[PDB]
């Protein structure tokens, strides 16, 4: 019915008016490309050949467009159509008369997409504003869109079968709009959290931590090669940190050439000892933490997620705030290229040697588990004798579960800490966790020491069978193993009952992901529809479509969210 | 005659039942094929439990 | 804080708590087409037709539906040609 | 379906060794001993012969499309 | 409105810069005269950028205040956001 | 500012293997020689197949691929042969290619193994390394395979079918003395076959002045070329590449000035 | 899969 | 023992039987995270291998068969009853877990191009097209014949030379996109000759015809099935996954010279990023690499049953130490480009890698001024129909956030469904307009002078007309 | 084309008058025939009216020379014998 | 019906859906393919 | 216009609009024979 | 025709009446790989609606030990609502109680 | 479908120059050499030999993109030396090294056989 057509989603009101299928759009699998800049995207030649951007013939560009017209559709840098002044369209594929090929001012030649053509890149779902960013086009000879790795974080895209949509603006006006509003370098900093959206990620973060250690010393030829990939190099080789006996540069010395202009920043490495700041060696840091950049030169410190990641006050954030968006784009790209070429010399890997720990550490983990199981048994015996006293506001079952969970969690965390103590400097799990590129201390602990308690619906594994978790366990068994505690690590391998309980926990995780996607989508749509028309007028009042004043000044101070920074008042706290 | 009943492949009432692997090859049917599906209108349909 | 405060100010601007739902949002005296895009659709249109409501066409969604330039950014202002400046300068072509 | 010429990783011709490998297995050599006798030394080459599944015999069981 | 009593921001907004550069570039593509001497620049958008730097774009921006009045700021009068 | 004078000792020389040590050479030169072994030594291999009848279970392009991978003896004729692009004649001629023809039909009840021996070449020098045999396909009774193929000169940079070597073993500094690789636990790592250290010491003491030298090689051949000939041809081809670069560079230098 | 306070 | 239960009434035959068919192919399942086993269960259904031994006889749509399937080097005991050895899906691949050039970052994979040239992960794609000669029409007969442009009033300019006399292309003829596989003609009733009814190849198929069959279907009409074969060499978009839930596309392909090489000369066939392992905690992958190294050297297929208690990492490590390798499986690698030893020692070992059905060639689509729908006069939908990608409501919200009003306008009006209507000034209802006659008149007012042209999306015109059919009057007034 | 280009500044919604429906509809006398086909294809005063819209992608509707693109379609009216509530 | 070519046969096209004069390439009809879109039993019902 | 037969593998020439049945076996599943024109396969 | 229709369409019922018909039965066998064929044949489908996001029918239950594969479930909108039998599981054919 | 032909990696298409020499404005006595249809093989040897020259202050090679086939070599020499001269001399030295290596490998071959 008419009401059925209009009412539902995919109806005329929403499925055909608010959103609709569009021309001049392309889609293909995305794959990485560290060599492309932040703003560049790699487009296959077939997608580039099908999509055409109409160019008006001017006295300036008549020769170039004439050559494109002569090439035709077959040769790649060609023109698919000619649009005359009358509006007549001459498709060049079917034979055009040699008279028709002649061009005059006012004709519109529809050239194939060429290098440097601004396009809009999208990945569904388009949750935030950074999910649609303008990319320059670079044509490369395979059939996948290729984008830089730093740009993956705004899109929330990884290269495991993902796909992205390419929209080509067809007019100079809309092309200028994209170029000056939505290009990738212009949206490095999000107004949502006044932090940079994009940061150094994956191999480059892991390797920048290693590159910036005090230990790293580079010889002459390696410095030559690293400087070769630096786009903004002045052409002057820095004086090596160690002139004699053999000229040897340092990783920080080369990274100082990457840092844009003169940027001053102080951040702390992840492994910074808390006592260091108060005690001596505060400035001459024993562990080479406390990153300090003065006059755009890395005086000291080990770079990590905190210094080069997506956080307020990062080196990239200070670069965007101080140097500008263009120099910051160059900064991102140069970090990636130089560090990735050093990683060929140094290399990274993950093996079983990383998971395995010392025999003493394994014995310590086993002892912690033994005494934890004994403690749980003691609590159970107290409960059976009714000696246990209920916690206020909780039933005896609830307080028994609380105490048992506390004991098991303390054992789990202590075993994790023992495993993390065992890790050597060379351990690669530790490299990735410390750099912040991937992983967490929890994952290391589960790999090496103890997987941990399996909880479903916020409780230990429930009694699915009559008064027992599995048929193999005795009825009314509240012990650690029966209710889901997985003593073995992933490296050690789970026992079969622990395997089933672990499967139950993982299933809860999967279900939570599936449900959260839908519910969050609905919430986001409702918020947008409620606040879509609110904007800052030229009075600087924030008014809706009805012109009712939502706010007299935007944010009550009339400032935009990206420019602002965290600061301390310093008059508030001190005593009189 | 009251009608025709579709036959699940390699069940007792199928032609392939109790045939040696060489004979299955002679009929151009794979010895390793599990069976358990109906061939309705030329496509193999599986009844999900 | 700007993004939180704006939502709180839109919900409590009218003086009654405006839920972000079909009821609260559609009850506000916006344009009928803008209400039509959110949830209720046809029913909103029927009511607007019955009462002779007129769409001001100041909203973003209403202009998007009719294909006109939105009143959003890059559409808030109208450019005009400056004849006197055109006359001045070096007109090479 | 058939033994690949030229082991993928390095390129040594391994296509001539399948029938000899099967024959050595019939001669009660262990698989490792047969691989050693055939001259396959790197684990990349041994992977080819050890993990190959000869389906072409099963395909040859079917009568030819044209006689 | 009168030329006096202009209350809008003197700085050119980002959206105004986008639309002014795009519109001027579209005019340049249609063979409009170019105020700024071009140093071998053929792309219309780049020529428009040069003109914007020289503040010679022949466009006056009309900013609509919410009360219905309008203020006409010439592109030259506005301070470039850059 | 002049080239080092290298030396060579050949420890092992067999029909399918050459082990040699290049000394007093830079690492870049040694690695480039290793690279030229793999990718820039010309060999003759099948690149054009016209299949007249293929009743085998394997489809036609499968057969073409397998035929291409079959090594062909190219010891001396490869230098005489010209690349198909260089040859003036249209398509292929005896100067620019070698014609192989294969006709096999299985009329016996027993399965017929089509082998490389069934490939017949018009030129005696180029033969599929037969003088077991590589199995192209197996044929049931009533199945026939007839095809005609031409072989062209090329090198491994185009396709791996033109790769002369099976595995090129490159190793320098067998006992870690320049500390190019930093072992987390030096003791666990197995000693190199070329290592000169006693069993007690896992690594040699670090030598700051030392630079990579005395590179160890082990080149294995597919039989397409003699293993000695692979090394000699690689050296000659790299020399030719450098000489072409020098000619073009002289042209550019003169033209600019 | 870790604990009651962590993740499943 | 220490008394736990003395009244056991039954015993499990083997705990590994709790897993299903797809989960039984995972080696060392107990050493993986649970979501990763769940993901591998779904990826294993999509892998490429010989699906059935009678695949030559069968004419199925979308059949992929791998050139050189290999059975796993590290296999579970329950795989034997799944017949995975008989019909394997995947190739054991020398895999290095390393960061080489940044092209393996995220989940992508660097593949060896020389190995790909030698037949590594090469597959064939068969597509079958079916057509039926239907004479059921009263005066319509869908005869099989080669259409002729002069004889048939309805025809298309795609190539018709391939078709033989019967109207079916002979097997062994190459077919490029937009070629006529089957030529069919419907005789046209002469109300007062031929509307073309040929079937055309899916774009970019670029295959060779394998088998052409002519039969009579269930209805008794002549039935023709044509199977087109396309070889599929792996590219830099194809998706490869291991048995431990690690999926990823091919970042780039380097030749054997460029790939890093061990001292023995072994270059990894696949290089995966070390960053995939830690967050996902798929340690089964690492243990499988170690056991595969030991198995390849020893010559016996490794046992990876889930719960064994006789196979430990330490035992596998000692076994590997016996064969002359580092006990944890690491190997000293050399950089292919420069020859210098990589300072870190890279973990190299054979690992069963699968090739999934998702390939970039099937997933690449581009649209520019294509056909439009009838109802909405908007671009079509789908890759087969050359449809444009949808600019959803979330996308328009992002563009509103940007402030790109004109890009939003182009994308939502000008690119999709531009249209013009004529609207009476006095009454907002649309008015009849004859452009050729140049007379524009509005019914209901008897007014001709006051009519204005309005540009609106065709979808908006349809919305307004559907409102009018519901007796709602959307009077659009320019004033 | 001669008509000036205008942009809608206000959309007025109202219930369509039955008299206005009668005047506006191109069909005169209503849709008298349930059948869509007369004289073979076109049925005047039927559901598929040539004056109502363009048919077959090549014809022109009677009211204007639409050619399947220019014509926006034209409404018709059915005069119900006895009135019916609108749902 | 190419205006410059009296009695000219216009070749159909599938890529954009238009009939094009083959001797000059003029596009006659812009998007005039669109989608381009049991009578035996009983009759009209 | 020579069709190979599935059941007995005997080529039978069939004219246009002729029933698809193989003489000497009666089977109704025919295969068109391989084309005479030859296709160049790169060994690559 | 009734049996053939119900198998081909996937709707369990009569042609005229689709109100009580249950869709999702009788799917086309997957032939991508032998593993896919085997898993498709050994598959269970819970009748709970996919649209409902209530999580109780989706969670793995303790009683599925050895009857249903814990790992193998589709990830997406049907997590836990489609299940595969374990290797040794055998559904009872049925017998008379006399 | 968009795969480049294999011969494109080493074959100059018509109108392409094997070497193009462009000076570097940033620093004195520096030239930037672009070699088309060449890979790390030639680049590494040339860079190493240039680094051995005492008068060469800077020498490095860069492949701008692995999918494309091009080498960029930057050479900076001291005054009284030209970057082009350094490049030519490097090539002569590499050729001399390879010729000496060929002679010695042939002698080693002849000695290993029948000796
Ligand atoms: C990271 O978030 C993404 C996005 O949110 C997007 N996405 C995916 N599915 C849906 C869906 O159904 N509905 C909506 N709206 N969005 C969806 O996909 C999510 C992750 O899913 P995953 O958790 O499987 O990603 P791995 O962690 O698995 O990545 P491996 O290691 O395989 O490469
Ligand atoms: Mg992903
Ligand atoms: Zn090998
Ligand atoms: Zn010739
Ligand atoms: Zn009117
Ligand atoms: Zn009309
Ligand atoms: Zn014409
Ligand atoms: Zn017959």
């Amino acid at each position: 019915s008419l009401k059925q057509r209009l009412k539902g989603k995919e109806g005329r009101v929403r499925g055909n008016l608010m959103g609709k299928r569009v021309d001049f759009s392309a889609r293909t699998v995305i794959t990485p490309d560290p060599n492309l800049s932040i703003d560049q995207v790699g487009v296959p030649r077939s997608i580039a050949a099908n999509m055409t951007f109409a160019e008006i013939v001017t006295p300036f560009n008549i020769d170039r467009l004439q050559e494109l017209v002569r090439r035709g559709n077959s040769q790649y840098p060609g023109a698919k159509y000619i649009i005359r002044d009358n509006g007549d369209r001459i498709d060049l594929r079917f034979h055009p008369k040699p008279s028709d090929l002649h061009l005059q001012t006012g004709y519109k030649v529809e050239r194939h997409m060429c290098d440097g053509d601004i396009v809009i890149f999208n990945r569904q779902p388009t949750l935030h504003k950074m999910s649609m960013m303008g990319h320059r086009v670079r044509i490369l000879p395979w059939s996948t869109f290729r984008l830089n790795l730093s740009v993956t974080t705004p899109y929330n895209a990884d290269f495991d079968g993902d796909e992205m949509n390419l929209h080509l603006p067809q007019s100079l006006e809309t092309r200028a709009e994209i170029q000056e509003l939505a290009m990738v370098p212009r949206m490095i900093v999000t107004p949502q959290s006044n932090r940079p959206v994009m940061g150094i990620v994956q191999d480059t973060l892991t390797a920048v931590r290693k590159f910036t250690k005090r230990d790293v010393f580079l010889e002459r030829g390696e410095v030559m090669n690293l400087l070769m990939f630096l786009s903004t190099w002045d052409g002057k080789v820095p004086q090596p940190a160690i002139l004699k006996p053999r000229p040897l540069w340092t990783g920080k010395q080369i990274f100082s050439l990457i840092i844009p202009g003169h940027i001053n920043c102080i951040r702390t490495h992840s492994t910074h000892p808390d006592d260091e700041d108060s005690g001596p060696y505060k400035h001459i840091s024993p562990g080479d933490t406390k990153v300090v950049v003065e006059n755009g030169e890395l005086i000291m410190g080990i770079l990590c997620k905190k210094s080069l990641g997506t956080s307020a006050g990062s080196l990239v954030h200070i670069s965007y705030l101080e140097m500008g968006h263009d120099i910051t784009r160059l900064f991102y790209s140069n970090i990636q290229t130089v560090i990735n070429n050093w990683l060929l010399i140094e290399g990274h890997t993950i093996g079983i040697g990383d998971s395995i720990a010392d025999s003493k550490t394994y014995q310590d983990i086993q002892n912690t588990i033994k005494k934890a199981k004994q403690d749980v048994i003691e609590v159970i015996e107290k409960a059976h004798n009714n000696e246990l006293e209920p916690t206020p506001g909780n039933t005896l079952r609830q307080t028994f579960e609380n105490q048992v969970n506390r004991i098991l969690n303390d054992a789990r965390d202590k075993t994790g800490s023992s495993a993390q103590k065992s890790l050597s400097e060379y351990n690669n799990f530790k490299s990735m966790v410390v750099s912040g590129a991937k992983g967490s201390k929890i994952n290391i602990s589960q790999v090496i020491a103890v997987v941990g308690q399996q909880n479903v619906e916020g409780k230990r594994i429930p009694f699915g069978f009559k008064h027992r978790t599995l048929p193999h366990f005795i009825k009314d068994d509240y012990g650690p193993e029966s209710r889901g505690f997985v003593e073995n690590s992933y490296l050690a391998g789970l026992t079969p009952t622990e395997f089933f309980f672990h499967a139950m926990g993982g299933r809860e995780g999967l279900i939570d992901t599936a449900v959260k996607t839908a519910e969050t989508g609905y919430i986001q749509r409702r918020l947008i529809k409620s606040m879509e028309s609110v904007m800052v007028k030229y009075d600087a009042t924030v008014r809706n479509s009805i012109n009712q004043v939502v706010q007299l000044r935007y944010g009550e101070d009339g400032l935009a969210g990206e420019s602002v920074e965290f600061q301390n008042l310093a008059t508030l706290k001190p005593s009189n | 005659f009251i009608g025709k009943i579709p036959i699940m492949l390699r069940s007792t009432y199928c032609l392939l039942n109790g045939l040696t692997d060489r004979d299955l090859c002679e009929l151009n049917e794979c010895p390793l094929d599990p069976g358990g599906y109906f061939i309705i209108n030329g496509s193999e349909k599986v009844l999900i439990a | 804080y700007r993004h939180l405060a704006l939502l709180c100010d839109t919900m409590t601007c009218r003086g009654h708590l405006m839920a972000i739902t079909r009821h609260g949002v559609n009850r506000q005296d916006t344009g009928p087409l803008m209400k039509c895009s959110f949830e209720e659709t046809v029913d909103v249109l029927m009511e607007a037709a019955a009462h002779g409501e007129s769409d001001p066409m100041k909203g973003v969604s209403e202009n998007i539906m009719l294909g006109q330039l939105a009143p959003a950014g890059t559409g808030c202002f109208d450019l005009l040609l400056d004849a006197e400046k055109c006359k001045y300068g070096m007109e090479i072509p | 379906m058939i033994i690949p010429v030229r082991c993928f990783t390095c390129g040594k011709i391994v296509g001539n060794k399948w029938e000899a490998y099967l024959g050595l297995l019939q001669a009660e050599y262990t698989e490792g001993d047969a691989l050693d006798a055939l001259g396959l030394k790197r684990y990349c080459c041994r992977r080819m012969l050890l993990a190959h599944v000869d389906l072409i015999e099963k395909l040859l069981n079917y009568a030819p499309l044209e006689k | 409105q009168a030329n006096q009593k202009r209350i809008t921001t003197p700085y050119m907004t980002k959206y105004e810069r986008a639309r002014v550069l795009g519109t001027r570039a579209l005019q340049i593509a249609m063979c409009a005269p170019v105020m700024v001497e071009l140093e071998g620049e053929t792309d219309p958008l780049l020529i428009a950028m040069k003109e914007l730097k020289a503040r010679k774009i022949p466009i006056i921006i009309r900013r609509y205040l919410p009360d219905g009045s309008y203020e006409d700021w010439g592109v030259d009068e506005l301070i470039i956001s850059d | 500012p002049y080239a080092n004078q290298p030396t060579v000792r050949i420890t092992e020389l067999t029909d399918e293997n050459v082990k040699f040590i290049i000394e007093n050479t830079d690492l870049a030169v040694a690695n480039s020689i290793r690279r030229v072994f793999i990718a820039e030594v010309p060999i003759i291999a099948i690149d054009w197949v016209q299949i007249d009848a293929n009743s085998s279970v394997l489809h036609d392009e499968f057969i073409a691929h397998r035929l291409g991978l079959i090594p062909l003896t190219s010891d001396d004729i490869v230098d005489k042969l010209q690349y198909s692009r260089d040859c003036t004649c249209e398509e292929f001629c005896p100067e620019c290619s070698v014609e192989f023809t294969l006709d096999v039909r299985c009329n016996e009840d027993q399965t017929r193994h089509v082998t490389s021996r069934d490939l017949i070449s018009n030129s005696p020098r180029v033969i599929p390394v037969t003088s077991d045999d590589i199995l192209i396909v197996k044929l049931r009774k009533g199945q026939e395979l007839r095809l005609r193929a031409y072989a062209k000169k090329g090198f491994g940079k185009e396709h791996a079918k033109w790769n002369p070597t099976a595995g090129v073993a490159f190793e320098y500094d067998p006992d870690n003395a320049l500390r190019h690789t930093v072992y987390p636990k030096p003791e666990e790592w197995p000693k190199s076959e070329y290592s000169e250290l006693d069993e007690d010491e896992s690594q040699a003491p670090y030598d700051p002045n030392g630079k990579p030298e005395r590179f160890y090689y082990n080149v294995e051949s597919c039989g397409s070329l003699r293993p000695e000939t692979i090394v000699l041809s690689a050296l000659s081809g790299l020399k030719k590449k450098l000489s072409d670069l020098q000619t073009q560079l002289s042209h550019e230098i003169q033209s600019d000035v | 899969i870790w604990g009651i306070g962590c993740n499943p | 023992e220490v008394a736990y239960c003395s009244t056991y009434t039954h015993c499990e035959i083997h705990p590994s039987m709790i897993l299903g068919v797809c989960a039984s192919i995972i080696p060392f399942p107990d050493h993986n995270q649970s979501p990763r086993n769940t993901y591998q269960s779904a990826m294993g259904k999509q892998a490429m291998g010989v699906y059935i031994t009678n695949f030559h006889v069968r004419m199925d749509t979308l059949a992929h068969v791998l050139y050189y399937p290999q059975k796993p080097l590290v296999t579970t005991r329950s795989m034997e009853y799944l017949r995975f050895r008989e019909l394997p899906a995947g190739i054991n691949s020398i895999v290095a877990i390393a960061s080489y050039t940044g092209y393996n970052q995220e989940d992508s994979v660097i593949m060896n191009r020389s190995a790909v040239d030698r037949g590594f992960f090469r597959s064939v794609f068969y597509r079958s097209y079916k057509e039926q000669e239907s004479k059921k029409g009263f005066d319509q007969e869908e005869v099989f014949e080669k259409p002729t442009r002069e004889t048939c009033q309805g025809m298309r300019h795609a190539i018709y030379d391939k078709l033989d006399d019967d109207g079916l292309i002979a097997p062994g003829v190459r077919v490029s996109g937009d070629d006529v596989i089957i030529g069919k003609t419907v005789t046209l009733p002469e109300n007062e000759t031929k509307r073309d009814c040929s079937t055309f190849l899916r774009t970019s198929e670029t295959g060779i015809v394998d088998q052409v069959m002519v039969t009579l279907n269930q209805e008794g009409y002549k039935f023709c099935k044509i199977r087109v074969r396309s070889v599929r060499i792996p590219q830099i978009g194809d998706k490869f996954a291991s048995r431990h839930g690690q999926k990823g596309t091919c970042g780039i392909q380097y030749r054997q010279e460029d790939m890093p090489f061990t001292c023995e000369g072994i270059t990894p066939d696949i290089i995966i990023n070390p960053h995939a392992i830690p967050s996902r905690m798929t340690i089964g992958h690492l243990i499988e690499c170690l056991q595969g190294k030991v198995s390849a050297n020893k010559g016996e297929i490794g046992d990876a049953t889930p719960f064994n208690d006789a196979v430990n990492v330490q035992k596998i490590s000692n076994l590997l130490s016996d064969y002359g390798y580092h006990l944890r499986g690491n190997e000293v690698l050399y950089n292919g480009f420069t020859g210098r030893k990589i300072t870190s020692q890279i973990f190299i070992g054979p690992t069963y890698y699968q090739r999934l059905k998702h390939m970039v060639d099937d997933k690449i689509h581009s649209r520019a001024r294509g056909p439009i729908q009838i109802l909405n006069r908007q671009p079509m939908e789908g890759r087969s129909r050359d449809g444009g990608l949808r600019f959803g409501e979330m996308e328009r919200d992002c563009q509103i956030a940007h402030g790109a009003a004109q890009f939003l306008r182009e994308r939502l009006f000008e690119a999709s469904d531009p249209y013009q209507v004529h609207v009476c000034n006095l009454c907002g209802i649309m008015a009849i307009a004859n452009t050729r006659t140049h007379t524009y008149e509005c019914r209901g007012c008897r007014n001709k002078t006051q009519i204005s042209l309005v540009r609106m999306p065709y979808a908006c015109k349809l919305l307004f007309q559907e409102l009018m059919s519901m007796s709602i009057a959307p009077r659009m007034m320019s004033v | 084309s001669a008509c000036p280009l205008r942009t809608i500044k206000r959309v007025q919604f109202g219930v369509l008058s039955p008299d206005e429906l009668k005047r506006m509809s191109v069909t005169e006398g209503g849709i008298k025939y349930p059948e869509t086909t007369e004289g073979g294809r076109p049925k005047l005063g039927g559901l598929m009216d040539p004056r109502q819209g363009v048919i077959e992608r090549t014809g022109r509707c009677q009211t204007c020379a639409g050619n399947m693109t220019e014509c926006p379609g034209h409404f018709g009216h059915i005069e119900l014998a006895k009135p019916v509530f609108h749902v | 019906t190419c205006p410059n070519h009296p009695d000219a046969i216009l070749v159909e096209d599938y890529r954009a859906g238009d009939m094009i004069c083959p001797e000059c390439g003029l596009v006659v009809g812009d998007r005039v393919i669109d989608v381009g879109s049991n009578p035996l039993l009983s009759d009209g019902d | 216009m020579i069709y190979i037969c599935g059941e007995c593998h005997t080529e039978n020439e069939i004219k246009s609009r002729d029933p698809i049945r193989c003489r000497e076996c009666g089977y109704r599943i025919m295969y068109k024979k391989r084309t005479k024109r030859l296709v160049v396969f790169d060994a690559r | 025709d009734g049996l053939k229709y119900s198998l081909a369409t996937g709707n369990w019922g009569d042609q005229k009446k689709a109100h009580q018909a249950r869709a999702g039965v009788s799917q086309v066998l997957n032939r991508l790989t032998f593993a896919s064929t085997l898993s498709h044949l050994r598959r269970l489908n819970s009748p709970i609606g996919r649209d409902g996001k209530l999580a109780k029918p989706r969670q793995l239950h303790n009683t599925l030990w050895g009857m249903v594969c814990p790992a193998e479930t589709p990830e997406g909108h049907a997590v836990g609502l489609v299940k595969n039998l374990a290797l040794m599981a055998y559904i009872s054919v049925g017998s008379q109680p006399s | 479908m968009n795969a480049p032909p294999a011969f494109e990696s080493f074959l100059l298409f018509e109108g392409e120059k094997k070497i193009t020499i462009n000076k570097d404005t940033k620093v004195p006595n520096a030239c930037l050499f672009t070699i088309n249809k060449e890979d790390h093989t030639l680049g590494n040897i040339i860079k190493s030999q240039l680094l051995k020259d005492p008068q060469v202050l800077f020498a490095g090679y860069k492949v701008p993109h692995p999918l494309e086939h091009k080498i960029i070599i930057r050479v900076q020499t001291t005054p009284d030396y030209s970057p082009q001269e350094a490049f030519t001399n490097a090539i002569t030295d590499l050729i001399s090294e390879l010729s000496l290596l060929e002679e010695r490998f042939r002698v080693a071959i002849k000695d290993k056989q029948e000796g």
